[PDB]
């Protein structure tokens, strides 16, 4: 029986000395005892199952966060929370929903309600202080209490939410990776007890995956829409934060003046005299520009841009690659935005873009994703196929269209376009593309030919204009 | 006797005495009656706490005051409303005559406040028998403990 | 059967309560669809006849067929009537005027009948309803109500003084039910 069972730690080990025998291990490794990794102590269940149980010998017993507010989440959001206090941590472990419906919501009452000594991690500074406004109603003496916990400083009980750290490992004043070993755990180094992650997909990447592994960690919660990328790490992720608990809030049920119906297209696009000469002869990463580039591609990509203008609907254009998104952008004549833009022509080119009815298309790069306010729009266009993530695409999607007025109760209201060439590497990302985006319930289909684009002005009308072009491209 | 009294026990209770008791008269199936209960349908619908339900703007303004409008205009039938004050009564239908400009009900409903009158009840009781959803004992509201409790 | 000659003045509710779907597609559709099948069939059974087509709608009574003894015009009204569909609030006083204008004229063996087909709960006239009542029974116009889910009490008064029919339908089979229980002839 339990009672007198010790339990230590062994550099990142935890060996059970006159042991109970439990469930779902080997026995006599190498002494008369069981000895498993940290990391394994969350496989709650296996004992659970077993009808065993254990005690917290090494605790320290001083005081917690309250939080007694509350606030309205939406209508799944609600049913999550709802699953969260059934399941419990035996059978729990990650939340999965876009970045711009909520999730700071979700991370506070996360902590208000597991109500535990908590420690946050997060991406970004800007999200902090997205956290911190949502946070306010729960705020203990709404702006005496509240510090920020990172390279600069540290003070007080609390912050956004608990307090928040970076996942970053540049030197000693990082903030969650330099410090893994001093606090957290309430089981053994004792201080703290609860973790939650924003943008969890960021910890599983081979260095930082170390201070998630380096620990027992008892609570454990994550959050997320990327939630991988192009290489699917996520079976990592099961034994690393916990299993999932959710996955969908799919726009079919949130359609009659709630958020966006989008008919999601892919479009192949045939490939022009000289392009493919060169795709085939290059296999360095410069051939990447011959397949974005392909000026048959960049007709469909005008022609698109001009019926959505003609209609007067809004239009955020991704380009993956700076020289991709100017060459594009400065021959469209459209504003671009990226990490060189400063903040005060960005404000003024996203004012424009949401108020003024003349600038209704712009460019825009990889900076979006990750601790960005992209704006609204009922249209998006992505010049490449990329290599950021089929789920990211979704998020970005999800988190940028809405429905135009009067039809916001239609089958689609909105639209997304992906723009591939045919006889390409490009191709390779479709049959992924097409069943993850149908599994997350979007209704998508293939554009194969445009037989318009023969009745309208568009660039690249001669041979002689696109060798232009292929010789600038070659370069 | 009372109608109903089955459960027995107050009788005897403020009595000090224990009656002959009996049950004298045959009833009818449970079917022709239905006496719900109201309290919201999802996780986020917390006003209702009801620690001062006589201050509690948010509380009276949600589904005390939405329910009410709801029900009202999806069951498009001659109900009475009762509140258990006057002062409830006024702050959750804003009316013809509004206790604030801030109140939350919009819709045709019939009061019943103060100075009844013999003749001014059954004006309102003319006017419920005869149509429409307001009239006495229609889509009007009074106070449980008022003259509405006599009937027609 | 022959025997005797009918006048009826068919009468539709086309406030805004007949666009609801608790009634197939909706009631206005479910309504004029099986009144179409109820025309052909009281025509069917009563040869020598005559009947006449009101609404009332946007607080306003209109006429949609004239009074005459060829299905056709009310099969044909019915069908158009359907595209401009309902909106607003009864008038049941000038409908009742204008059909007793019509019924008063018809002579003695004849019926004098009214049917109508009510979602509402009361009606915008200004006019007392309680005179035009009495004069219905002085002058033997009959006048019948078939309510969707509603008793109030002015209608079913306004069906019994006139003659004894105020009915209640909560399904399509309930009221092909009713409306050819009015395909029924009366003695003579």
């Amino acid at each position: 029986i339990p009672m007198d069972l010790f339990d230590f730690y062994e550099q990142m080990d935890k060996d059970e000395e006159e042991e109970e025998e439990t469930q779902t291990v080997s026995f006599e490794v190498k002494q008369e005892m069981i000895e498993e990794l940290q990391k394994r102590c969350i496989h709650l269940e296996y004992p659970l199952l077993a009808e065993y149980d254990f005690r917290n010998d090494s605790v320290n017993p001083d005081i917690n966060i309250d939080l007694k507010p509350t606030a309205v989440l939406r209508p799944y959001q609600e049913k999550s929370l709802r699953k969260m206090f059934g399941n419990g941590r035996a059978r729990s472990g990650v939340i999965v929903l876009p970045c711009g419906a909520g999730k700071s919501l979700v991370g506070v009452t996360a902590a208000c309600t597991v109500r535990k000594r908590c420690l946050v991690l997060g991406n970004s500074a800007v999200s902090v202080e997205q956290w911190k406004a949502q946070f306010k109603m729960w705020s203990t003496i709404d702006d005496s209490q509240i510090c920020r916990f990172t390279s600069d400083a540290k003070d007080k009980p609390i912050g956004c939410s608990v307090a928040i750290s970076t996942y970053s490992m540049l030197g000693h004043t990082t903030k969650r990776s330099w410090e893994a070993e001093r606090v957290m755990e309430w089981l053994k180094t004792q201080e703290w007890g609860l973790m939650i992650l924003d943008e969890v997909h960021t910890i599983p990447a081979k260095m930082f995956r170390r201070v998630l592994t380096i620990v027992q960690a008892h609570c454990k919660l994550g959050l997320t829409a990327t939630l991988v990328r192009e290489d699917d790490k996520i079976v990592d992720l099961n034994f690393l934060i916990g299993p999932k608990l959710y996955e969908a809030n799919w726009m079919e049920l949130q359609n009659n003046g709630y958020i966006a119906k989008v008919q999601c297209a892919e479009v192949w696009c045939p490939m022009s005299p000289e392009f493919y000469r060169e795709y085939v002869a290059i296999k360095t990463k410069k051939r990447i520009l011959l397949y974005t580039m392909n000026p048959n591609k960049f007709r469909a990509c005008q022609f698109l841009i001009k019926f959505h203008e003609r209609r007067n609907d809004k239009i955020i254009v991704f380009a993956d690659n700076v020289f991709a998104l100017k060459e594009y952008a400065i021959r469209l004549n459209k504003p671009y935005i990226y990490g060189p833009t400063s903040q005060g022509e960005r404000m003024q080119i996203l004012q424009n873009f949401k108020h003024n009815p003349k600038i209704n298309t712009i460019f825009i790069s990889k900076v979006g994703d990750t601790s960005f306010d992209l704006p609204e729009a009922n249209v998006l266009i992505q010049i490449s196929s990329h290599g950021g993530s089929r789920r990211q695409e979704a998020q970005r999607l999800g988190r940028v269209l809405r429905a135009k007025k009067g039809m916001v109760a239609e089958e689609y209201n909105a639209f997304f376009y992906s723009l591939v060439s045919q006889d390409t590497q490009e191709m390779a990302y479709s049959t992924k593309r097409q069943r993850f985006l149908v599994d997350q319930g979007y209704s998508f289909k293939v554009i194969t030919k445009l037989a318009g684009m023969e009745e309208e002005d568009l660039a690249f009308s001669t041979k002689e204009e696109q060798q232009q072009l292929l010789q600038k491209v070659l370069a | 006797t009372s109608g109903t009294l089955s459960p027995l026990d107050i009788y005897p209770k403020i009595l000090d005495f224990h009656p002959v008791t009996m049950a004298t008269f045959t009833m009818t199936l449970a079917r022709v009656c239905l006496c719900p209960m109201i309290i919201g349908r999802g996780n986020d619908q917390v006003a209702i706490s009801s620690k001062f339900e006589t201050r509690e703007d948010i509380a009276v303004i949600r589904n005390y005051g939405n329910l009410l409008l709801e029900m009202s205009a999806v069951v498009p039938d001659g109900i009475v409303a009762f509140f258990t004050s006057y002062q409830y009564m006024e702050s959750t239908v804003a009316s013809w005559y509004e206790q604030g400009i801030l109140e939350n009900i919009q819709r045709n409903k019939l009061l019943f406040i103060e100075t009844q009158d013999g003749a001014e009840t059954s004006v309102a009781l003319e006017k419920y028998q005869e149509a429409c959803e307001n009239g006495r004992g229609a889509i009007l509201l009074s106070v449980a403990r008022g003259k509405v409790s006599e009937g027609i | 059967r022959l025997g005797m000659m009918r006048h009826l003045y068919v009468v539709v509710d086309g406030s805004r309560t007949m666009e609801d779907q608790d009634l197939k597609p909706n009631r206005l559709t479910c309504t004029l669809k099986l009144l179409e099948y109820f025309v052909e069939e009281y025509f069917d059974q009563n040869p020598i006849s005559q009947i006449g087509i009101i609404v009332t709608k946007s607080k306003r009574a209109e006429k949609l067929t004239e009074l005459s003894g060829n299905p056709r015009k009310h099969i044909t009204s019915l069908k158009k009537a359907v595209d401009m569909t309902c909106h607003g609030e009864p008038s049941l006083y000038n409908s009742l005027s204008i059909a007793m204008q019509t019924l008063k004229h018809m002579p003695g063996h004849t019926s004098r009948e009214v049917l109508i087909i009510f979602s509402s709960l009361t009606t915008c006239d200004p006019s007392n309803i309680y005179d035009l009542i009495k004069t219905l029974k002085a002058a033997k116009i009959r006048v019948s109500v078939i309510g969707l889910s509603a008793e109030v009490r002015v209608c079913t008064v306004l069906a019994r003084e006139t003659g004894g029919t105020y009915h209640v339908i909560l399904d399509e089979s309930h009221y092909k039910e009713l409306l050819t229980h009015h395909v029924s002839p009366p003695p003579a």
